[PDB]
DNA sequence: GCCTGTCTTA
């Protein structure tokens, strides 16, 4: 795992935390600007290109028959067999949004991508408006179908008052399934999920959801727990099942990328509010077991050392892109790039 | 007993979402933010008071001067009628704030204010004015209601401190207030116009785009050009209403269009707005405005580019140096590099114009030149 | 037929 200092164009300003990256096809690009979306780049939408540590953030339009999403931070997001799936997330104006939004590739055209993002209606079951909540795609008797969980959202409406307008909750911890192609969702109480959870990690394999670290206002803990949900989809009428596996890593905020098939690494996050964890995992996967090994950790500068904060995203190529604060004289924001 | 929380007040009906304790005073201003490691980092530090509480203390700070007004209209001190209050509401950046021992690190501020403008009492179909703020942008009146070390141009602190008063505004807006004021409980309706916010900041709040767009105004859905060449026929259409809809329209695209085809049809309103404004002008750049037109034709006409259409550029400067040392010769007025409103004020007078005539040739154009000024 | 900070002074 090598460490690199990244140097950024003039637009270095829309990089924030709660930040997200989709690859397609190789390509990286970044969604989720600070501000909203300006005369320069009006889809908030960014080509995200690092070239000899140099990175250059380069608009990229919508169809015609796009949605203009509003830049989300700390939204769900997932993969899709391609297309990239987000739900929630909070918009600059602080609200949560409840919506889906689904990008995909309308046309490249001279290496020039033009996206679709289609917004998705949701009937049923529908989440709460949240951030910081997960969203992957299990398959299942050659079925396919979203499992979303956690997260946190403002207090109810009958209850929420202006001295703590902005105090947040965790979400009850109920497993949400949503169908894409019909655009509905139901709610799966689970017994062994007592507790919320927030900024945890989700590994999707198959018909199987796992559910990493994670952090539980109630409690202020970050449990170190794993839990397996799988999900099974014979004909119209799904069935979830938890359990609870010993040997769980305790992380919030932490990222995750994936270095080959059924294996994946993950760096980074918080053990406790002024500790980081500065460790790093490695998690191989088997078709009912998964594993979760120690791993050598990587060559940290002083700065990323001292740092009380850090924030990132995978790439998808094995590379993670972090960030941290620095003040003195200079930057708001120094930029690494970990490769694996 | 003069700070906000001291005296007890109700809302008819209680208002919606707000506590009804009365001995709230200073309130952390992020409102209950998160700030755990994992959330979004909060950088600054803001205090407010809650916006009834606040509304309450001006009331009762100026119990004097609102039953002296009854008097001074032949009205009965012990009358409890429903009283009207005008509320102006205001919002500025304060540039820079540090204090530095050279390596000037920054640190800007935002005030978030209100001022009591009138108050009137219904005595029978009549309005009459018990209160009026005699020096209403006098900063003596200006009640600080949130002070916060922030960035006027930071979005996302700006609505989340900001959001929580918004609300409790919102909720006065339905209800009225019952407080005793010299043992006799009065009841008190509020209307709060947000005239308080220059133009940068009204197009922050109420989601149009940056002040160089091409939608110049607003208070309307003019272009530039349209303004140009239409130069009075505008009139006030805009509102808080049509902006929300016209973000909702940008964000969910419904007609399929392209990126400049979507914005002109939601005329510049590319995101959400959250502050209802109530945008004005003041009587100075009326004038600036007026006065740096008639100085380019001041500088015009005596190069008599009526008859001559091109122009070297020393010929434009030497123009401008007869207009200069004229008006300074005859008229005492000191040229200036930038616009400014005291030469506005001296230079838009008949006399400069019989002193701008003296360097014309023709007197029609005299004569024009009396007529617009 | 540009956008948008930084800088310079008035
Ligand atoms: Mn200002
Ligand atoms: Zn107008």
């Amino acid at each position: 795992m090598s460490l690199q200092m990244v140097t950024v164009g003039h637009n270095i300003a829309l990089i924030q935390p709660g930040f997200s990256l989709m690859n397609f096809d190789g390509q990286v690009f970044f969604f989720g600007q600070k501000g909203w979306p300006k005369r320069s780049c009006p889809t908030g939408v960014f080509h995200f290109d690092i070239k000899q540590n140099h990175l250059k953030l380069k608009p990229a339009i919508f169809s015609k028959d796009s949605c203009y999403l509003p830049p989300l931070r700390y939204p769900a997001t997932c993969s899709y067999k391609h297309q990239y799936i987000i739900h929630g997330g909070k918009t600059p104006n602080n609200e949560l949004s409840d919506k889906i939004y689904i990008m995909s590739v309308a046309c490249k055209n001279n290496k020039k991508v033009t996206f679709r993002c289609t917004e998705k209606d949701l009937v049923g079951d529908v989440p709460e408006p949240r951030y910081g909540h997960s969203i992957d795609v299990v398959y299942s008797r050659g079925k396919s179908m979203g499992v979303l969980f956690g997260g946190r959202s403002y207090m109810p409406s009958t209850q929420r008052t202006t001295e703590k307008w902005n105090s947040v909750a965790d979400c009850l911890p109920h497993v949400f399934l949503i169908d894409f192609e019909f655009g509905c969702a139901t709610s799966y109480i689970l017994p062994e999920l007592q507790d919320g959870l927030s900024f945890h990690v989700s590994i999707a394999r198959n018909d199987t959801v796992y559910i990493l670290g994670g952090h539980s206002l109630a409690s202020n803990i970050r449990p170190a727990n794993l839990y397996r949900i799988r999900v099974d989809l014979p004909l119209g009428t799904p069935a979830v099942n938890c359990t609870v596996l010993p040997g769980g890593i305790s992380v919030s905020s932490a990222i995750l990328t994936q270095t080959n098939n059924d294996e994946f690494v993950i760096v980074g996050g918080y053990q406790l509010e002024n500790q980081k964890r500065m460790v790093c995992s490695l998690v191989s996967l088997g078709d009912n077991t998964i594993e979760i090994s120690e791993m050598e950790t990587p060559d940290w500068t002083s700065d990323i050392k001292h740092s009380k904060i850090w924030f990132g995203s995978n790439m998808g190529n094995g590379t993670i892109f972090l960030g941290i604060p620095g003040d003195n004289k200079s930057e708001a924001f120094y930029f690494y790039t970990l490769r694996c | 007993v003069l700070l906000p929380g001291y005296h007890p007040f109700e809302w008819q009906p209680p208002l919606k979402n707000v506590s009804s304790r009365t001995d709230v005073g200073i309130i952390d201003g992020l409102s209950g933010l998160a700030s755990s490691v994992d959330e979004y980092p909060v950088d600054t530090i803001a205090k407010r008071f809650r916006y009834d509480s606040a509304l309450v203390s001006a009331l009762m700070d100026m119990e004097e001067d609102i039953l002296e007004g009854m008097r001074s209209q032949d009205l009965d001190d012990y009358l409890n009628g429903p009283f009207t209050v005008v509320v102006k509401e205001s919002c500025d950046g304060m540039g820079d704030v540090s204090e530095k021992h050279g390596p000037a690190v920054p640190e800007k501020a935002v005030r978030f204010s209100f001022t009591v403008m009138r108050i009137t009492i219904e005595h029978g179909s009549q309005n009459v004015k018990v209160f009026e703020e005699p020096k209403p942008n006098s900063e003596l009146c200006c009640k600080p209601l949130c002070l916060m070390l922030a960035d006027e141009s930071d979005h996302e602190t700006l609505t989340a401190i900001l959001s929580p008063l918004i609300a409790e505004r919102e909720a006065m807006k339905s209800s009225e207030l019952t407080l005793e004021m010299g043992g006799i409980p009065r009841t008190f309706k509020f209307i709060f116009r947000g005239t308080g916010y220059d133009e940068k900041l009204v197009r922050e709040v109420e989601g149009l785009e940056a002040s160089g767009s091409v939608y110049i105004c607003t208070l309307c859905d003019t272009t530039r050009l349209e303004a140009s060449q239409n130069l009075v026929f505008h009139s006030i259409t805009r509102s808080h209403a049509e902006n929300l809809q016209r973000y909702e329209v940008w964000r969910s695209n419904p007609y399929h269009e392209s990126v400049e085809e979507l914005r002109d049809r939601v005329k510049g309103v590319s995101a959400k707005p959250f502050i209802e404004t109530v945008p004005s002008i003041d009587a100075l750049h009326c004038d600036i405005g007026n006065a740096a037109e008639f100085y380019k034709i001041f500088q015009l006409e005596i190069g008599e580019v009526y008859k001559h259409p091109n122009a070297s550029k020393e010929e434009r400067k030497r123009w401008q140096a007869t207009l200069d040392k004229h008006l300074r010769k005859r008229m005492n007025l000191k040229p200036i590099m930038r616009m400014n409103g005291n030469f506005a004020r001296k230079l838009m007078t008949q006399e400069t114009v019989d002193a701008v005539c003296e360097l014309i040739p023709s007197e029609e154009r005299h004569e024009a030149l009396r007529e617009l000024m």
